[PDB]
C-alpha cells in the first residue's frame, strides 16, 4: 500500500500492511558514522550497544516488545518492534527511555561493562570476519581525510579514550528534532499518524545538528593486510559510485546486476551468468563474486569483492574482470540487458517487500529522512524499464572508463600487481 | 590462466621480459647491464650492415 | 594507533582540483613519447 | 495431493513444493543429500541447465533445500511467469534422468564441500551427534553424505521412486490467487505423477534419554544438552528456549544458543555452550545445568515468546498453533549429554 | 573435425531408404573388413582422434572397464606394428565384436555442447 | 634404584633401562610420546650424531619403546662393552638439553606421522577408545599426541624432571654379568639424579564398565569388547584369551584378536571381530556374545596357556606369580561394547 | 664465506686481556658507528648474506617475534634506500638496543656442520 507522510519537526511516515501481523515503530536519525570527527569513532555504536544492553530486560519483563537497531553510514535508527495491540506501550517505552529518563540508563558500571563489551567484538571482529574486514579498510582507503573512512564501530584507540563527555555531547548534537523520523511499519494504520503528534511525545533539542565543511571526496588508494598464515586471499576493488537522490541510481544498480554473483561450489550459480563466468570456469581462479552498488548521501561506492584460493592467478582473476568491464562500456547485447532488468526486479522486489516489518521500517527511514517520501515498487518498474542499451553505455563510458580504483586486500597477496598494471587494463589495448 | 602466458612465445616472452620479480632498490648501476647489452646488440646490427658493402 | 588511520599524505597530495588536468597532461605526455619513438623509428 | 496458495498485492510471487521425505526417511545414510543435490538438472523432456538459464532469464529463480523431514523446491518469480514455472517444476519432479555419467562430477564435489563446511563447525557435528544419541536408526541420520556407507545410481532412483509420488507431495504459494493453483496443478505432469503413499509416521517417534558421546575434536571446546519433547507440551519448551537466550534471565552471556526443532510430532530441544578453552566451558556449563535441576520461573516471558513466535511464523507449513496459556514452572529432568573439543577437561556426566 | 550428429542424421537416412542401402551396405562392410584395423585387433572407437576437449569429455565419462580394455588395445596395437608383424587369426577382432561402444556418449555430448553454444550466443528476437 | 642381570655364556649383551612413568602418569594427553620421542637426541654433552654414529661403529644400537606405564630404553651390544654403554645411556637421562629450536623439526613429524600410522588401523582405535572409556582420564590417557590439547615445551621439561628421577627408575638386561653391571653405577652421572618418589599407583584404579561408544570411521569395521580384571583373577582371563584365540574354541576363525594387558595393578582384558562388511559383523558378534554369556567349561586349556605364557615372558622382567590351577568355569556378566567403522547396521548394546 | 667460531675465538682472545681491551673496544665501537648501518637504522644481525645453508639452519630457528621485526627492518631499509633519505632522530636504534641475537642459532648450526664434515671423514684411527 502507499506510505502516508507529514511532518511538524517530526516526520510521521507509515506503511501499512494488512499482510504482515507484527507491528513495528522506531525512530530513525539522519547522524551516524559519517558526522563524527575521528577523535573517537566509536561512539554510535556504543549508543546502540547502550540501548541493547539492559533495556532489553525491562521491555521483556514489563511487556512484549523486543527492539533492535543498526547503524551503517547515516541510517541510524532504533526500531522496537511489537504486537499490534501494543504500539501504544512500545511508544511509551520509547518515550520513557529518550527523554525522560535518560540519566538511569547512562550508570558508570554499565558504560565500563558495555565498554568491554564492544571492545571484545570489534576485537572479534578484526580478528575472525576477513570478508567484511577488507570492506571496511575500502571504505577507509577510499576517503581518506574526510568523515566517510572511518570504521562504523570505531577502533580500539577510539574506544579506550573518551568515557561520558563525548558521549554526552554527541547526544546534545545529534539526537534532535531536525533530523528524527518516526517509523509506523507493520499492521497498523492511522494511531501513528497522531500518538506521534502528541504533547507528551517530544523530542529534546530543538535546534540544528551542526554542518561539516569538508564534505566527500575520492582518490585511489592501496591497502594491503597482508597476514600470510591465513589460507586463502580476500582483495575487494572500487570506482567513484552515486550517490541517493540521483537520476543515475537505477542504472548503476542494473550495470552491477549485469555481472551478478557466483558461488564455486554451488552448481546452480555454476550453470548461468555471463561470458566472465566461463572464463573463469575454463580454470579456476575464484570461488566467490559480489557485485555490489553501495550507496550514501554524500557519494556512492560501485566495486567487486571476491575470495579466491589459488592464489597464483590472482593477475588473471583480476584481468578478467577488468576486461570484461571494459566488454561492457563498448558494447552490450539486448539480451543480458533484459535478464539482468529480471533478475533486478527479482532482488528488488525480495529486498523491498520481505517478511520482516524491521528491514521494511529501515528502507522506509532511510528514504524518508533524504527524500520526504517513499518510491513504491511500481514506480521503479516503470523507471527501470526505461532503461536502454545507449543508456547503459553513456552512463558506463563516464564512470568506468579511466576513473580512480581503490584495491583492499589481504592474505596472501604476494602475486597482487602493485597499482599500475592493474590499472592499465583499461584504456590500452586496440580500441 | 591468460593467453598471455598460454602461448609458448607468447609465455616465455611474459616469463623473460614483461614479467620479472626484480629488487626494488635498483639504481641505474644495475640498467647499465641492459644498455651495454643493447650497445652490443646495435654494434652487431651496425656491423652487419657495414660489412654489406665490404670487400 | 590502529591501521585504520591513514598516514599524512597531504604534503604529496593533488591540492588542486581537476584532476582531468593532469590526466591530460599524463596522456599528452604519453602521446608525444609515441611520436617522437615513431620519428625516430622511422 | 494438497493444494493450497495465498494472495497478496505485493508484486513478487513465491512458489514451493514440498515432498514429505528427506533425511529422515532415507533408506541409505546419505542417499536424500545426493537425491536433493541431483535434484534440478538433467530433465528428459528439455535440457538440462540452460532450458532452466533460460527460465531465469524470464524473471525469476530456483532453489532447493534439504531438512531433517522435507525436500523442499521452492520458486520466485514475477506475478506473470506462474504457468511456466509450475509446468517446469513438475518437470524436474519427475524422477527424470539420474545419469551415472553426470553423477561422479556433479553432485559428489558439492556433496563433498558440503559435509566439509558442516564438519568444520563443531556446533553442526554436535548437534547431529545429539540427534544421532537421542534418536536411533529412525528419524536419526546424517544429513550430509560422507562416504562411510556406499550408494550407487540405482539406490538413488529407488529412493525417488518411494518419495517423488503424487500422494505425497505438498505444494504452496505466496502472492498467487488460490484458483490459478487450483487448476493448473491438475492441467500439469504434477498432477500426472505415480500415486503413492504418505510416509507421515502417525505415531511418535522413540526415544533414548541418558546416553552420552564423546570426541576428541580440534578446535573449540563444545558442551550440547538436548532433550527429547512430545507433542503434548510442545510451547513451554519454546518458551523456556526464548526465556534462556533473552537478556531476561541471569544467563545470557555463557549460552551460544539454544534454538529448538519442530516436527510434525515433536521435536527436540537442544542447547549449546561453546568457548575456545575448557575451563570457562566446564565452569558455565556446571552452574548452568546446577541452576537449571533447581528451577527458574518462567511465566514473564509468555509476551515475549508470542512475539518471537509471530514473528517467525512466515512460512506456509505453520504448525498447531502452540497456545502459550498453560506456561507456569520448569524443573530440568534426565537428558542427554555431548561433549565435543578438548574433551580430556570437560567433565563427566556423572559430575556434571 | 566433422560433427557426429550429422553423421547420424546421414547414418538414419541411409538405413531406411531401401534400394540406396541395398546397394551401399556390402560395399560398406566389405570396405570396412578390407580397411585392416580389424587384424589389428582394433576396435573402430579406438581409432577416432582423442584431443580436442570434447573428445576427452567423452572418454572421463567411460566406465572403466572399457577404458581397461582401450589401454590394452592401443598398447598390443603398437607393439605389434613395432615388429611389422600380425598375430594369426586368434586375436583378430570378429565381425560383430566391432560394436561401437562409445558412440551414445558422443552423441550426447554433441548435443549437449552445441545446444549450449547456440544458446549462448542467443537473441530475444521473437 | 634396582640393578639386575642375568648371566649367559652368549655373546650378545642386552641392557636396558627402565623408567615407571608413562602414559598413565602423563599429566597432558601427549607430553609421554613426545618426551618419548624426544628422548634419545642431543645429550648436553654428547652429540645427536657425532657421539652415538660411534655406537653403531662400536657394534651396538639403542632403542627407546613407549607403552601404558613404561618407556624403556634398551641397549643391545656385543659382549665385552658394557661401560661404555652404561656411561652414554646414563648421560641421556639427565634432562640434558631439551631445545626449544628441535622440538619443531625432529620430534613433532615423528609424532605426526606414528599417529597417521596408528589411525588408519582400526583395531588401534578401538583400543583408545575402549581404554578412555573403560578407564577415565587416569590410566586410560590418549597414547598419542594428536594435538587436542596444547603441550609446551616448558611442561616437557617439567614432565621429565618429575620422572627422571632416582627412586623412579630401574635399570636390567640379560645377557651380562651381574657384579660389574652393578658396579658401573656408582661412577655414573645416575649416582647423581634427584632422589625423588616413586610413581607407582598404591592402589586399584578406578573402572566403570556398561558404556558405550560410537566411531563414524571410512573403511573396515570392527566391534571391540573390554573387561577391566583386578590383580585377585588375571590369570582367569588370561587362560580365557588363550583359549579363545586358539584352535580349540569354535568361535576362532572370526576373533581377529583376543590379546590382554597387564599392569601392576591390574589390567584389560579386549576382544575383536572386524570384517570388510558390516553384514557379517552384526551376526558373529550377536553369537559371540550370546553364547559367551552361556558359559563355558575352561579346563581343558591350561597346559596350552602355560607354554604361550612361557614361550612369551622370556624377559628378566617377569611378571607376578601367574599360578594357572583354579580354572574351572566362566560366564560373561556386563561389558563395555565399542563400535568403529559403519555405525548404522552395527547393532546396540541393549539388545547385543 | 669465514667462519663464525674463528672470530668468537678471537674475540674471547682479545677482550679478556685487560690492556688490549681497554685500548682497542672505544675505538671499535666508534668504528661500528660510523660504519653507516646503524645510521639506517637496521640491527647488526640482519646485514650478513642469506644464501649459504648455515644462515639457512639459523634462521629457521628463529623465535616468531625476532622474524617478524627482521621483516620489517629490512622491507624498511628497502624502502628508504629507495626514497634517498635516512629515517628521523627518534626510531633509530641505539647501542643498547643492537643487542645479539642471531649468535647462538649460528654457533650451534655451524658446530653441528664442522662436526658432521670432520666425523664423515674419519680414519681409522690408527
Ligand atoms: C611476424 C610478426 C606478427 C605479429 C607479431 C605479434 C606480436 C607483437 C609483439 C612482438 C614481441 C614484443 C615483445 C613484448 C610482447 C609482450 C607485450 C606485453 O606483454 O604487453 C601487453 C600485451 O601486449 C600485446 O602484445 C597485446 C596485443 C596482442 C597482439 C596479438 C597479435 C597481433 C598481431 C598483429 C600485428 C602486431 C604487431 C604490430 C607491429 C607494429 C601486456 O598487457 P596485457 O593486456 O597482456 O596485460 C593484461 C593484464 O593481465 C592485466 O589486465
Ligand atoms: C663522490 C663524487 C661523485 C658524486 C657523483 C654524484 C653526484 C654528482 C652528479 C649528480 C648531480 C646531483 C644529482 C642527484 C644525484 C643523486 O644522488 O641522485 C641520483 C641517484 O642516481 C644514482 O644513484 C645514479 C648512480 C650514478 C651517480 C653518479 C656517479 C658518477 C660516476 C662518475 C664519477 C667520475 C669521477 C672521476 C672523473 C675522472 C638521481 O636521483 P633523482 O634526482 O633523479 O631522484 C632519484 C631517482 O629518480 C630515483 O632513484
Ligand atoms: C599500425 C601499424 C602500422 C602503421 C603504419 C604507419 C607507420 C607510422 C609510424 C608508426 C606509428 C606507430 C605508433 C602510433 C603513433 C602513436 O604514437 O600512437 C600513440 C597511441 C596512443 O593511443 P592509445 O594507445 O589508444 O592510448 C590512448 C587512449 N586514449 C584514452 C587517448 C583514447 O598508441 C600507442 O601508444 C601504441 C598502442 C597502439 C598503436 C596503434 C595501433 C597499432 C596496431 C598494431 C597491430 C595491428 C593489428
Ligand atoms: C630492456 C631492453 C629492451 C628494451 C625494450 C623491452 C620492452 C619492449 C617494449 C615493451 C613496451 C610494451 O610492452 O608496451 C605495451 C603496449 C601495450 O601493452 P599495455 O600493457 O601498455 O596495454 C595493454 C594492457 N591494457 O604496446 C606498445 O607499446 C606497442 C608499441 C607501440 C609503439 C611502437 C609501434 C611500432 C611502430 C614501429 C616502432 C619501432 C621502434
Ligand atoms: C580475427 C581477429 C584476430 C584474432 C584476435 C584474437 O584471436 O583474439 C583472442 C586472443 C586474445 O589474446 P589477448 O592477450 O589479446 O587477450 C587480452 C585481453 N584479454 O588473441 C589471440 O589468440 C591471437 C593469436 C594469434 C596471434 C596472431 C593473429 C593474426 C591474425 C591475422
Ligand atoms: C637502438 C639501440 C641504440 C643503442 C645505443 C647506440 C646509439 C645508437 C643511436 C644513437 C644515435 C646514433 C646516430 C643516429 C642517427 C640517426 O638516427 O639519424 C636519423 C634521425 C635524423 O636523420 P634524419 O631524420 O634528418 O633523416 C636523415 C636522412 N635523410 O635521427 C633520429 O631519428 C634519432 C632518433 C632515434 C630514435 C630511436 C631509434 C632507435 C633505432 C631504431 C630501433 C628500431
Ligand atoms: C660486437 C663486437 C665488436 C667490436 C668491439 C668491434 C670493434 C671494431 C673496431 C674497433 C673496429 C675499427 C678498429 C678501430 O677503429 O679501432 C671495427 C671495424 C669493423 N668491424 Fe667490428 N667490432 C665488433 C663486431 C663486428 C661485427 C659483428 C661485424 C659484422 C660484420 C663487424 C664488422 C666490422 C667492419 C666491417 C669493420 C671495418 C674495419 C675492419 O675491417 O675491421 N664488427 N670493429
Ligand atoms: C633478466 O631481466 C632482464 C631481461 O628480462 C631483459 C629482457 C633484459 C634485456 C636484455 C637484452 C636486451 C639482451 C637481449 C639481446 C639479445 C637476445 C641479442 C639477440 C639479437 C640478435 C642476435 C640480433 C637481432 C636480429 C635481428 C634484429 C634480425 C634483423 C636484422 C636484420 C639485418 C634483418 C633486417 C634486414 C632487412 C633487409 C629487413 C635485461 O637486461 C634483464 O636484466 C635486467
Amino acid at each position: 500500500a502507499e506510505v502516508t507522510q507529514l511532518s511538524n519537526g517530526i516526520v510521521v511516515a507509515t506503511e501499512h500492511n494488512p499482510s504482515a501481523h507484527t507491528a513495528s515503530v522506531g525512530v530513525v536519525f539522519g547522524s551516524g558514522a559519517a558526522n563524527e570527527n575521528p577523535y573517537n569513532n566509536g561512539v554510535s555504536n556504543l549508543w546502540k550497544n547502550i540501548f541493547l544492553s539492559k533495556e532489553n530486560s525491562a521491555v521483556a519483563a514489563k511487556e512484549g516488545l523486543a527492539l533492535s537497531s543498526n547503524i551503517s553510514r547515516d541510517f541510524q535508527s532504533y526500531i522496537v518492534s511489537s504486537l499490534p495491540g501494543s504500539t501504544d506501550k512500545s511508544l511509551d517505552f520509547l518515550n520513557q527511555s529518550f527523554i525522560q529518563q535518560k540519566a538511569n540508563l547512562l550508570s558508570s558500571s554499565n558504560f565500563e561493562a558495555t565498554k568491554k563489551s564492544v571492545l571484545k567484538q570489534v576485537q572479534d571482529f578484526e580478528e575472525n570476519d576477513h570478508p567484511n574486514r577488507v570492506l571496511e579498510h575500502l571504505h577507509s582507503t577510499a576517503f581518506q581525510n574526510t568523515p566517510l573512512s572511518l570504521p562504523t564501530r570505531g577502533t580500539l584507540e577510539s574506544l579506550e579514550n573518551l568515557v561520558v563527555a563525548d558521549l554526552e555531547s554527541f547526544a546534545n548534537n545529534h539526537f534532535l528534532n531536525s533530523n528524527a523520523v518516526v517509523v509506523g511499519t507493520g499492521n497498523i494504520k492511522h494511531e501513528d499518524l497522531v500518538n506521534s503528534i502528541e504533547s507528551k511525545n517530544l523530542s529534546l533539542q530543538t535546534g540544528t545538528k551542526p554542518v561539516l565543511k569538508k564534505k566527500a571526496a575520492f582518490l585511489g588508494s592501496e591497502v594491503r593486510l597482508r597476514d600470510d598464515t591465513l589460507p586463502k586471499a580476500w582483495i575487494s576493488l572500487a570506482v567513484e559510485g552515486e550517490p541517493v537522490n540521483s537520476p543515475n541510481y537505477f542504472v548503476a544498480k542494473l550495470a552491477a546486476q549485469i555481472f551478478g554473483s557466483y558461488n564455486a561450489f554451488e552448481p546452480a550459480s555454476r550453470l548461468q551468468g555471463i561470458k566472465l563466468l566461463d572464463n573463469i570456469q575454463e580454470y579456476q581462479l575464484c570461488d566467490n563474486f559480489n557485485h555490489f552498488s553501495l550507496s550514501y548521501k554524500d557519494s556512492g561506492l560501485w566495486g567487486f569483492s571476491t575470495a579466491t584460493r589459488n592464489v597464483t592467478m590472482i593477475d588473471d582473476l583480476i584481468h578478467f574482470t577488468l576486461k570484461q568491464w571494459n566488454r561492457l562500456t563498448i558494447s552490450v547485447t539486448d539480451t543480458e540487458v533484459e535478464r539482468a532488468k529480471s533478475l533486478l526486479k527479482l532482488q528488488l522486489g525480495q529486498l523491498y517487500e520481505s517478511g520482516n516489518p524491521v528491514n521494511d521500517a529501515n528502507l522506509l527511514g532511510a528514504e524518508v529522512l533524504i527524500k520526504g517520501s517513499k518510491l513504491s515498487l511500481g514506480e521503479a518498474f516503470k523507471k527501470i524499464d526505461a532503461i536502454t542499451v545507449k543508456d547503459v553505455k553513456a552512463w558506463a563510458g563516464k564512470r568506468l572508463w579511466d576513473q580512480d580504483i581503490a584495491i583492499a586486500g589481504t592474505g596472501q597477496i604476494e602475486g597482487l600487481l602493485d597499482y599500475m598494471r592493474i590499472r592499465s587494463d583499461m584504456s590500452m589495448m586496440r580500441w | 590462466m591468460a593467453f598471455r602466458k598460454s602461448n609458448v612465445y607468447l609465455s616465455l616472452v611474459n616469463s623473460y621480459i614483461i614479467d620479472s620479480p626484480q629488487p626494488s632498490s635498483i639504481n641505474y648501476w644495475w640498467n647499465m647491464g641492459s644498455l651495454l647489452g643493447l650497445c652490443l646488440v646495435i654494434q652487431i646490427v651496425t656491423g652487419i650492415f657495414m660489412a654489406m658493402h665490404y670487400s | 594507533k590502529s591501521t585504520y588511520r591513514t598516514p599524512n599524505f597531504d604534503d604529496v597530495l593533488k591540492e588542486n582540483n581537476d584532476a582531468d588536468k593532469g590526466r591530460s597532461y599524463a596522456y599528452f605526455m604519453v602521446g608525444a613519447m609515441g611520436l617522437l619513438s615513431s620519428a625516430g623509428a622511422k | 495431493l494438497t493444494v493450497s496458495a495465498r494472495d497478496a498485492p505485493t508484486k513478487i510471487s513465491t512458489l514451493a513444493v514440498k515432498v514429505h521425505g528427506g533425511s529422515r526417511y532415507a533408506t541409505k545414510d546419505g542417499v536424500a543429500h545426493l537425491l536433493n543435490r541431483f535434484n534440478f538438472q538433467n530433465t528428459n523432456t528439455r535440457s538440462a541447465l540452460k532450458l532452466v538459464r533460460e527460465s531465469e532469464l524470464l524473471g525469476g529463480t530456483f532453489k532447493s533445500t534439504l531438512d531433517r523431514e522435507y525436500i523442499t523446491l521452492k520458486a520466485t518469480f514475477l506475478k506473470d511467469d506462474l504457468p511456466y514455472y509450475v509446468n517446469a517444476l513438475a518437470d524436474v519432479l519427475y524422477k527424470t534422468a539420474f545419469k551415472p555419467h553426470e553423477l561422479t562430477e556433479s553432485v559428489l564435489p558439492a556433496a563433498r564441500y558440503d559435509y566439509a563446511v558442516a564438519e568444520q563447525c563443531p556446533v553442526k557435528s554436535a548437534e547431529d551427534q545429539l540427534y544421532a544419541i537421542t534418536f536411533r536408526k529412525g528419524l536419526g541420520n546424517p544429513l550430509l553424505y560422507d562416504g562411510v556407507e556406499r550408494v550407487s545410481l540405482q539406490d538413488i532412483k529407488d529412493f525417488a521412486d518411494k518419495v517423488y509420488t503424487k500422494e505425497n507431495l505438498e505444494v504452496s504459494g505466496e502472492n498467487v490467487v488460490e484458483a490459478d493453483l487450483k487448476r493448473f496443478v491438475d492441467e500439469s505432469l504434477l498432477s500426472t505423477l505415480p500415486a503413492g503413499k504418505s510416509l507421515v509416521s502417525k505415531s511418535e517417534p522413540k526415544f533414548f534419554l541418558g546416553e552420552e558421546n564423546r570426541v576428541r575434536f580440534i578446535g573449540d571446546s563444545v558442551a550440547a544438552i538436548g532433550i527429547p519433547v512430545n507433542k503434548a507440551s510442545l510451547a513451554q519448551y519454546e518458551v523456556l528456549a526464548n526465556y534462556l537466550t533473552s537478556a531476561l534471565s541471569e544467563l545470557s552471556g555463557l549460552i551460544s544458543s539454544a534454538k529448538l526443532d519442530k516436527f510434525t510430532d515433536g521435536g527436540l530441544f537442544t542447547l549449546f555452550v561453546r568457548d575456545q578453552d575448557s575451563a570457562v566451558v566446564s565452569s558455565n556449563i556446571k552452574k548452568i545445568v546446577a541452576d537449571l535441576k533447581k528451577g527458574k520461573d518462567l511465566s514473564p516471558a509468555i509476551n515475549y515468546t508470542k512475539l518471537k513466535n509471530a514473528v517467525q511464523n512466515e512460512s506456509v507449513s505453520s504448525p498447531i498453533e502452540l497456545n502459550f496459556d498453560a506456561v507456569k514452572d520448569f524443573k530440568l529432568g534426565k537428558f542427554n549429554y555431548v561433549a565435543v573439543g578438548d574433551v580430556s577437561n570437560l567433565p563427566y556426566l556423572d559430575e556434571l | 573435425p566433422q560433427s557426429f550428429t550429422s553423421i547420424a542424421r546421414i547414418g538414419d537416412y541411409i538405413l531406411k531408404s531401401p534400394v540406396l542401402s541395398k546397394l551401399c551396405v556390402p560395399v560398406a562392410n566389405q570396405f570396412i573388413n578390407l580397411a585392416g584395423y580389424k587384424k589389428l585387433g582394433l576396435k573402430f572407437d579406438d581409432l577416432i582422434a582423442e584431443e580436442n576437449p570434447i573428445m576427452q569429455t567423452a572418454l572421463r565419462r567411460l566406465p572403466e572397464d572399457e577404458s581397461y580394455a582401450r589401454a590394452y588395445r592401443i598398447i598390443r596395437a603398437h607393439q605389434t606394428e613395432l615388429t611389422h608383424h600380425l598375430l594369426p587369426r586368434n586375436e583378430w577382432i570378429k565381425a560383430q565384436e566391432d560394436v561401437p561402444y562409445l558412440l551414445p556418449y558422443i552423441l550426447e555430448a554433441e548435443a549437449a555442447a552445441k545446444e549450449k553454444d547456440e544458446l549462448d550466443n542467443i537473441e530475444v528476437s521473437k
